[PDB]
DNA sequence: TTCTTATAAATAGTT
DNA sequence: AAACTATTTATAAGA
DNA sequence: TCTTATAAATAGTT
DNA sequence: AAACTATTTATAAGA
DNA sequence: TTCTTATAAATAGTT
DNA sequence: AACTATTTATAAGA
């Protein structure tokens, strides 16, 4: 961008609207690309902060919740903490 | 003189409480009887002995109402995600019942 | 990249695994990111090819399908052909 | 007081609330300056006519009740029945 | 009394042990003197300083005690410190 | 079998505990070969004569005893009195 | 039968329910004979592949559970996966 | 004891 | 559920 | 231990 | 709902 | 909401 | 994995 911004809570209620949108947008984007070129299903959930829902899946949303809710073993299981940390190693 | 239903439910609960206790306590020199063996199974997470299956069985009972959101309880926080998990399994099935009784009519 | 490629899977497995597990870092970090910036809350679920879970929520994972599931109003859904559709108008 | 009553059900509802709330106290009070006095922990539980519970305790509730539960030698234990004919023979 | 004697601990252990054993008699007809008046089920636990058991229940011990881990709503739960407060107002 | 037997306690001891090991084993297969075949959960608890447990789950006894005991609708529930006269139905 | 089957998921609802009829009877039957040829207390717990609830026991069911509860000593316990290999090892 | 066999009992397939 | 059978499986005895 | 003078709880009522 | 007080009850100190 | 584009961020192919 | 050259995303202002 014109210049770096740091990932906290932009305070600019129209900015915040103008950025939620197009970000949306790109990280649907990517998830698209990611299911395309490495064969995986993806199912993206995104609740704005007035609880308005946006979703994206790469097929059947419920196949792909239905399987998360049947899965039984260890994963990887990221949290905004989580991330947070691992960035800062990095 | 109570139902053997009530004095299962009763034995459950105290096996609870043993469990709660053991999993908190700090006092190497505790003089509660059950205290030391229940330390040395809930030391069992080593991973891998004495099967850890007993004692999810007890965190499970356990975890039908475990309310805080940091239990000691081995695999406590783990089971009410599953919990969780669970219910949220019910509901999908529901929807997804629905839509094809709506789409088959 | 070093080079511009097409979004078709990569059949090569080496390189589609390795692709793979940069790109899902790469999504979780802008999904992170879209969350702190705009105050939102987001689930994202991953299938890998050999059906291998890997999982972000911005909190809760079980409590945004949980909300999810009481949604009841129309709202954005879209899906590899939306995208795809949405990249050639532009 | 003003009579002496006798130890039976009372069985005018006003009466049997009023006086309920007043031993209640009274009994509360004689746990309580025992527990200080002697040095030690008591653990009273009272449920009412209308199953309404109320509770008392000089410590923590949870510990006093699993050190009852684990305690392994003969001791008192009286119940009603024991209590009458305790004073029945003065 | 023969005096007035204030709420503190007693340190001779020959007169603590004779005044618990006074009081504890006191205390357990109190419970079944309010148990019987009131129609009421009661429990009663105490350690004495050297943690040796006396118990007494209207009605059987186990039974008072599987309705008490019952109990999942509000109830008075009293303190010695509560107590105090109760005995100062007045 | 070389001959067919009558369904009334087995007398002789020695003949009694050998029957037992013998349809226990084919009791629990029956079991297994159900859980399998139709994708269910099974407990099956045993008390022999001289009082010892033998028992089997599907993949966990406390499991389904949990379930069994949060289970609160009417269901099939048969004695060996049910089971007598639907074998002499027959 | 006019033909062996393999113990493999029944994957056809309608036949697998036709075999779950069939086979939860003749497991219940041979429960019956164990517990009377035998004298022996037998409790059986079985959920369908849609989570209905059947059971019989040669007793009362709660007395038998209460009894397995408070067994404290070594005992025999089997698995799906155990009577695979027990079987398997032929 | 463990390990056959002859048979009784169960069940798959099909009405 | 309830009939058939034809086969297979479980199991009382015999080895 | 069993008493006794004295403190405390409380029934009836206000 | 708390207050009064004439009684009844509990119990401290001492045998 | 778009668009423009300077600049930041991601990432394909290389070591 | 670790590194870069290059592609892609996007912040700010119009
Ligand atoms: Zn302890
Ligand atoms: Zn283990
Ligand atoms: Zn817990």
């Amino acid at each position: 961008g014109r210049k770096k911004i740091q990932i906290t809570r932009i305070m600019d209620e129209r900015n915040r609207q103008v950025t939620f949108t197009k970000r949306k947008f790109g990280l649907m984007k990517k998830a698209y690309e990611l299911s395309v070129l490495c064969d995986c299903e993806i199912a993206l959930i995104i609740f704005n902060s007035s609880n308005k829902l946006f979703q994206y899946a790469s097929t059947d949303m419920d196949k792909v919740l239905l399987k998360y809710t049947e899965y039984n073993e260890p994963h990887e299981s990221r949290t905004n903490s989580d991330i947070v940390e691992a960035l800062n190693k990095k | 003189h109570m139902s053997p239903g009530d004095s299962r439910r009763l034995s459950i609960q105290r096996c609870i409480q043993s469990l709660v206790h053991a999993c908190q306590c700090r006092n190497a020199n505790c003089s509660l009887p059950s205290c030391q063996k229940m330390k040395r199974v809930v030391q069992h997470t080593k991973g891998c002995c004495p099967i850890c299956k007993q004692l999810i069985a007890l965190c499970c009972y356990h975890a039908k109402h475990c309310q805080e959101n940091k239990c000691p309880v081995p695999f406590c926080l783990n089971i009410k995600q599953k919990l969780r998990q669970q219910q949220l399994q019910h509901r999908l099935q529901q929807a997804q019942m629905l839509r094809r009784r709506m789409a088959s009519m």
